[PDB]
């Protein structure tokens, strides 16, 4: 285990774990709430790059979980879909990829088209499955 | 977890009338409520009422509710969760069947369901409404009547005869010996003056080196006199 | 648990605070530690006294340019005969204030004794007066004249201080770089409530007969001290966790 | 007392015992909640159950209890010689006060009996100053509770010099008294010799001096 | 007895600790007489409501000497009197030799 | 009520209100959108103030509400877990934690294990509940 212990590791054990990579993302011991504590001008380079560092930490966070709002998927780390699978995406069967590449692999391979199956994706889980309601909320 | 703490032994003429009062320490006094029961001599422990100290609404029963009058002031923090108080509670015109032994106990919760009920007791206050008048005690030594030694050890002690009114203890010069002594309980004679005994259960080799004097402190009287043992001896 | 403080106001006093805020109760004594006579004291009013000050002087303006664009506002010609700057104290109210405060040291100070206040003692010209600024003018004034009575044992006149004016300035005991105050064309008049003070040692009398304390604003942080007491900020940590006989569904 | 407890109970060492506290509709347990408190005589009490079956902090699960539609029940289990001592009970509701019981003898037989170790004891050289006689005796550790008042003064009757006083429980969860003499001096002096009479069934082994 | 545990998401706890605060009040100066040392162009206009709550059965423990409130008011007045001369004339010329007399001793 | 109205009440009252605190975490009419609206530099003491004071803001904000996310939390303020509670925690009994401490006295009793309580949080009710799908998504 460890921070990225498993990205070595086959996909079926970065399965088992992942939290440890959820959870350091967002806070850092290292930002270790600033101030010196314990010249009096803040406006030193490093007070410059540690901001704008701390800006993007939330920045890209935000940026990845409001993908995860807009799918269904906000309350949980793993979510099902309703989206079918394309055999176009990749022609490998269920154990060939789970045993055999690793999620770096991976990531590669879907690079191509994984813009497309993001849009594919709020439209399954969320632009039709929230709206069904309409029929089944009341009658 | 703080030992409330009651302050008593004041006992007067019957209709006189008095105040009791109890120190607290060692809990938010603010928001425990705290009741009063007495055990008289013809048993049954009876609930005098219940008293918060926020607000103030009170409700005493309604055996009392016309001759007892109970009021209480505010507290001094100590930490954010701790703080020390103190209670008080008027009584007018009593008699006999009103002497007996009273406490002040803390009450059990903060909520809603049950709080009216004690929960952490103080140590008590006999109260006495005797007609008789005040009389100071009587100290007589208490004989060695022999017993085993084996080791260098044995028991003595100090007599009391002939007192009134309510009981007291028996201390010992600065302390120290508190573990390991036996005071007797009180008795009544038919003459109605009370008397007691005491018994310390610690090595006493032969009499001489040795500390001796027992230490009486006391009522109405106060004390002065503390007497020791006289030397003549058997074995 | 207010979200923002009350109106407190930078007043750049010395010894003796200004537009300060008062509790209703009589007036109020804090020390970081009494006894250690070394610490200063702050005092804390119930009513404040009125102490107005004006400069008479009227001062013409001359700009001198030294360069482009820049230009030095030197003190022109005086107009009128010279006056003195001056402060003015109700010796009425002055004598009952500094009274009711030898009543709350009592309680704090040998009980029933001996308490004398004395002129500033030691130090330097400016952090020994009364100094503040006024308009863009900045006043020194002569505290002698308002620490000189002594009582132990259980229109109308109206005291004022002399001062005089400085126009080159570096405050808080700043070494880096000084300022020069522009003189004020014009007339000068502040009426500014009084309501804090700042007290001092008695050397070190090894116990004995008697205790005396003297003025001194040695530092510039009391000053806000004495709006300051009763706040403190505060961390919340929205997150608890507890104990209860509850579980979500089995399998999800 | 508007309410009946169980008044006096026994039970052996290592068993059970329960007791019992009802009363009528007025200060009834059909629907105000009920508890319980232990209570050596002089003492200071102890609280034991506050919310029916609900046990005080602190409180061994060794007590325990139920709330029925007519009365209200204490189990202790595994008697161990500290729970000999009077308990109480008192009904309330949220909004009302106690309505304490009458009181329940508790006797834990099956102890061992303990032999008391008992001493005569003279009068003092600073007694006979004062012309009062008195004379006492102790024993402790002597489990039963069961006493016997017996003096022999020259082998004469006595029947104002003997003082039958109550007993009290020691400390050590064991009983103890002592007994008193009330004489003259006269009627005191005339009698040199004395002897102490402790009926403890057993051997003959009690100490007498004059 | 099976007790499991439950979170709360918004408990009424503190610790203390001191963090950076900020400037706050209304129409001041404005258009007839502006440019104060202190207030700057602008500062963050203060609610014309404030809150306060008399927190009940609370007994924090205040410390007026040991609070830092005091020593981020005084950093920042330094800082903020030296941001309001920085940018002015400097009198470097005014060091010369000074030839000076009485007025009116007559 | 409130903001914090309950913080001396017992904990039964603190559990009963509760949002008033949350609501009030993240917005304030303190900041009052910035700008003076209604000299040209805004580099001003005040304004490196109020910024580093926003991003702290968002950064508490966002560094607690992560940890309602990775345990199935996020959508509600109060969730139960799937956690056994350990006695070693507390000895007291149901009725007598939640009618006599108040939560300001109750964060200084599990201060102590607080973070191991955290960490066995995320895997009972997320890392093994997310998990037990694999069986139950689909046979
Ligand atoms: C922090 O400060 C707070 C104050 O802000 C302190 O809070 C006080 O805490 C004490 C602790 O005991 C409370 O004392 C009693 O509370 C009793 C609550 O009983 C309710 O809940 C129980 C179960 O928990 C129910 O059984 C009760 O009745 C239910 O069932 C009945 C049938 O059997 C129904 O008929 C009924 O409708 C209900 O469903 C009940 O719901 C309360 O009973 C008791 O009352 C006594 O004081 C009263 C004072 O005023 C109360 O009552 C009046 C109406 O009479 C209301 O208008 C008030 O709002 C208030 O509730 C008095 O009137 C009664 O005659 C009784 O003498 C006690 O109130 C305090 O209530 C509580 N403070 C306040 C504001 O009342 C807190 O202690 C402190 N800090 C800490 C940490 O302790
Ligand atoms: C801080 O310090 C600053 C320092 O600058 C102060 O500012 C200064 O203030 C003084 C005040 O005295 C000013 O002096 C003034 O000068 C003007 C201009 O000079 C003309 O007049 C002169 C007259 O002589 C003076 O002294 C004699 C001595 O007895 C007096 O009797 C007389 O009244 C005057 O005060 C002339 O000498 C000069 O010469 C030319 O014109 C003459 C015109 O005729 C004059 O003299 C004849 C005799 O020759 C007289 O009969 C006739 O009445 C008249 O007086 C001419 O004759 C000569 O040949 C030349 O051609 C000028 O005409 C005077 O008008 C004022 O009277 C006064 O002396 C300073 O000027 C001024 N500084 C500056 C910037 O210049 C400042 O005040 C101080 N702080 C304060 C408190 O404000
Ligand atoms: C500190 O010093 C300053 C500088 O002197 C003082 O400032 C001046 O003080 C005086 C006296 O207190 C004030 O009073 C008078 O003001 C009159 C108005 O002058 C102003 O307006 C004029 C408009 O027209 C007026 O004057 C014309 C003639 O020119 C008339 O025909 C017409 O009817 C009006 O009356 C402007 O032209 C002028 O520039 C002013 O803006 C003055 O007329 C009057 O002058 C008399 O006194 C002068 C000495 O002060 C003297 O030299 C003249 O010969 C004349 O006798 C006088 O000034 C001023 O208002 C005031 N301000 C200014 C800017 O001068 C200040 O008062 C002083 N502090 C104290 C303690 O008083
Ligand atoms: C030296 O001390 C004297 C005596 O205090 C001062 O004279 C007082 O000056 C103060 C302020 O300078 C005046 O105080 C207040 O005036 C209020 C004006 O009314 C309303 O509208 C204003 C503007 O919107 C609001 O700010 C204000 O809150 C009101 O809504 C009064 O209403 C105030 O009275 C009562 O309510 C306020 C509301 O919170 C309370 O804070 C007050 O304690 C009070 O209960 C208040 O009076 C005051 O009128 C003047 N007189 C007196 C006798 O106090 C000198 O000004 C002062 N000098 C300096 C500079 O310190
Ligand atoms: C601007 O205004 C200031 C203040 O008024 C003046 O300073 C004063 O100047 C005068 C004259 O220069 C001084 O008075 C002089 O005192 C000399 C003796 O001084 C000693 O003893 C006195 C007390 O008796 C002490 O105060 C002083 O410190 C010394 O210890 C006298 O001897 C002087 O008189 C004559 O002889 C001397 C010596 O030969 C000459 O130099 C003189 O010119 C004169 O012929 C004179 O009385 C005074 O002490 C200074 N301060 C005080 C206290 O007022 C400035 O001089 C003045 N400038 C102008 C241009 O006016
Ligand atoms: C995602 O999908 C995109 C397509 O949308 C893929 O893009 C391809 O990327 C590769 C690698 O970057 C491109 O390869 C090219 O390599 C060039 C150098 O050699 C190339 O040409 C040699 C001879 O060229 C002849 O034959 C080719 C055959 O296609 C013709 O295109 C030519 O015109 C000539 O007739 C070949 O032998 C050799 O294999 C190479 O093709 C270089 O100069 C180019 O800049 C480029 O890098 C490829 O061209 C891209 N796609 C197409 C079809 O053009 C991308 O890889 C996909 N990613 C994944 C991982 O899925
Ligand atoms: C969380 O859990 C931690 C442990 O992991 C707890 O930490 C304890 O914290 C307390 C208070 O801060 C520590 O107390 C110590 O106090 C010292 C001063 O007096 C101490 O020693 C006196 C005599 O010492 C003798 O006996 C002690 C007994 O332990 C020996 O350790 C000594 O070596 C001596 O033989 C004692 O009478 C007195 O009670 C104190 O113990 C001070 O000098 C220390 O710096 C320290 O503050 C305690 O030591 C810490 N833990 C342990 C076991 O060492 C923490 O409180 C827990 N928090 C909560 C709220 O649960
Ligand atoms: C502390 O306060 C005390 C008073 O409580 C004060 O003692 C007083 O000092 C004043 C001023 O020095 C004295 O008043 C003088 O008395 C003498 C005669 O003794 C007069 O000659 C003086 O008159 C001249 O000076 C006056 C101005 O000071 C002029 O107005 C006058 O026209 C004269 O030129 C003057 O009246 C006063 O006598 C004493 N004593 C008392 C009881 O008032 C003491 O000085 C103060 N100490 C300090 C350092 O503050
Ligand atoms: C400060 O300077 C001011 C003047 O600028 C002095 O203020 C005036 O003080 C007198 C004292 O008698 C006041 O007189 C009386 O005021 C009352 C109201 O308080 C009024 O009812 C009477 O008719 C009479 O006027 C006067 O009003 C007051 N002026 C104002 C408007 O404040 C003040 O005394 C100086 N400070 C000191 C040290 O005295
Ligand atoms: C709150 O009440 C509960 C019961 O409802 C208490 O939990 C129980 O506490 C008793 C205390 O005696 C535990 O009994 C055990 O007895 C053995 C005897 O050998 C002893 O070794 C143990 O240390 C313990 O005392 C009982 O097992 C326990 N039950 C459980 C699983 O919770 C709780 O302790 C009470 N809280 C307090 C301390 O006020
Ligand atoms: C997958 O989607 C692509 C783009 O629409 C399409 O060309 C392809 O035929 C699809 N394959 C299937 C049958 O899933
Ligand atoms: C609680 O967990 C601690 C640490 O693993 C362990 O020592 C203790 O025995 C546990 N108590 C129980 C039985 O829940």
């Amino acid at each position: 285990l460890g921070f990225l212990g498993a990205a070595g590791s086959t996909m079926g054990a970065a399965s088992m774990t992942l939290t440890v990579q959820a959870r350091n993302l967002l806070s850092g011991i290292v930002q270790q709430q600033s101030n010196l504590l314990r010249h009096l001008l803040k406006l030193t380079v490093w007070g410059i790059k540690q901001l704008q560092a701390r800006v993007l930490a939330v920045e890209r966070y935000l940026r990845d979980q409001q993908l995860l709002g807009i799918w269904g998927c906000s309350g949980k780390l793993i979510c099902c879909t309703n989206v079918p699978w394309n055999s176009s995406w990749s022609n490998r069967n269920l154990s060939e990829i789970w045993d055999n590449m690793t999620w770096l692999q991976w990531d590669k391979e879907i690079s191509n088209y994984t813009q497309i199956i993001y849009g594919l994706l709020e439209e399954s889980q969320n632009q039709q499955e929230k709206n069904e309601q309409d029929l089944l909320a009341l009658d | 977890e703080g030992q409330l703490v009651q302050s008593g032994a004041e006992l007067k003429k019957p209709g006189a009338s008095v105040k009791i009062s109890c120190k607290t320490s060692g809990y938010r006094f603010n928001f425990y409520h705290i009741n009063w029961i007495r055990q008289t001599a013809g048993r049954g422990p009876e609930w005098m009422g219940w008293i918060s100290p926020y607000s103030g609404d009170k409700n005493l029963a309604p055996a009392f509710q016309d001759r007892v009058i109970m009021t209480t002031d505010t507290e001094v923090p100590v930490t954010s969760f701790t703080s020390t108080g103190a209670a008080y509670m008027e009584i007018r015109n009593l008699k006999f069947d009103d002497t007996g032994t009273y406490f002040c106990a803390k009450g059990l919760l903060r909520d809603g369901s049950s709080t009216w009920l004690p929960y952490l007791w103080g140590q008590g206050t006999l109260l006495t409404v005797s007609s008789a008048s005040t009389k100071g005690p009587s100290v007589f030594p208490l004989a060695p009547s022999s017993k085993s030694t084996s080791g260098g050890t044995a028991a003595l002690g100090c007599l009391v005869k002939d007192y009134f009114p309510e009981p007291v203890t028996v201390s010992w010069n600065s302390g120290a010996l508190t573990s390991g002594v036996h005071t007797f309980p009180a008795v009544l004679q038919s003459s109605g003056l009370y008397s007691l005994s005491s018994v310390v259960t610690v090595p006493s080799s032969s009499l001489g080196t040795q500390t001796y004097i027992c230490n009486v402190n006391h009522k109405p009287s106060n004390t002065k006199v503390d007497k020791r043992v006289e030397p003549k001896s058997c074995d | 648990t207010v979200q923002c403080t009350h109106g407190i106001k930078p007043v750049v006093s010395t010894q003796l605070l200004l537009n300060g805020s008062l509790a209703e109760e009589e007036v109020m004594i804090r020390s970081e530690n009494i006894t250690n006579n070394a610490k200063n004291i702050l005092v804390q009013f119930n009513t404040p006294v009125q102490i107005n000050c004006t400069r008479p002087n009227n001062n013409t303006r001359k700009s001198i340019r030294i360069g482009p664009g820049q230009a030095f506002y030197a003190t022109g010609d005086i107009i009128g005969d010279i006056r003195q700057a001056h402060c003015n104290v109700s010796k009425a109210t002055w004598n009952e204030t500094l009274g009711k405060v030898v009543k709350q040291l009592r309680k704090h100070f040998g009980n029933n004794t001996i308490i004398r206040f004395a002129n500033s003692s030691g130090g330097d010209l400016e952090v020994t007066t009364h100094s503040f600024n006024c308009g863009g003018e900045f006043f020194y004034c002569n505290t002698s004249g308002l620490f000189n009575s002594t009582w132990i044992s259980n229109s109308n006149d109206s005291i004022t201080l002399p001062c005089r004016i400085k126009q080159i300035i570096n405050m808080w005991q700043r070494i880096g770089q000084a300022m020069y105050a522009p003189p004020i064309q014009g007339v000068i008049r502040c009426v500014s409530n009084i309501t804090g003070l700042i007290l001092t040692r008695d050397g070190g009398s090894t116990n004995s007969t008697t205790e005396t304390f003297r003025p001194g604003g040695g530092d510039m942080r009391d000053n806000w001290r004495s709006e300051l007491y009763k706040y403190k900020v505060v961390k919340i940590e929205p997150l608890g966790v507890a104990p209860t006989r509850c579980k979500r569904r089995v399998v999800g | 007392s508007v309410l009946t407890q169980s008044a006096s109970v026994s039970g052996s060492l290592g068993q059970s015992v329960t007791i019992s506290c009802t009363g009528p509709n007025s200060v009834c347990c059909s629907h105000k909640s009920i508890s319980w408190y232990q209570w050596p005589p002089g003492r200071a009490p102890t609280l034991i159950i506050y919310e029916d079956n609900e046990r005080a902090p602190g409180i061994s699960p060794r007590f325990s209890g139920y709330k029925s539609y007519w009365s209200a029940y204490l189990t202790i289990s595994d008697l161990r010689p500290e729970d000999e001592t009077t308990y109480y009970c008192c009904s309330y509701t949220h909004n009302s006060g106690c309505v304490f019981g009458t009181g329940t003898k508790v006797s834990v037989l099956g102890q061992s009996k303990a032999n008391p170790s008992v001493t005569l004891f003279p009068p003092s050289s600073e007694e006979l100053q004062a012309n009062k006689a008195t004379l006492v005796c102790l024993i402790s550790d002597f489990y039963p509770g069961a006493v016997t008042v017996a003096w022999k003064a020259d082998s004469s009757p006595v029947k104002a010099g003997v003082e039958t006083t109550t007993p009290s429980k020691q400390s050590n969860n064991k009983y103890a008294a002592s007994s008193y003499l009330s004489l003259t001096p006269e009627q005191w002096k005339s009698h040199r010799s004395y002897s102490c009479q402790v009926t403890h069934e057993g051997s003959t082994v009690e100490k007498t001096v004059a | 007895e099976n007790l499991w545990v439950t979170v709360y998401y918004g408990v009424p706890v503190w610790k203390d600790a001191e963090t950076t605060l900020f400037c706050a009040s209304d129409a001041k100066a404005y258009e007839t007489e502006k440019h104060n040392v202190w207030a700057t162009h602008a500062c963050v206009p203060t609610d014309p409501n404030p809150q306060e709550i008399h927190l009940e059965n609370v007994t924090e423990e205040f410390n007026m000497w040991k609070n830092n409130m005091v020593e981020q008011m005084h950093t920042d007045i330094i800082s903020l009197w030296d941001q309001s001369l920085k940018p002015c004339v400097k009198l470097t010329p005014l060091c010369v030799t000074l030839q000076c007399t009485n007025v009116t001793n007559n």
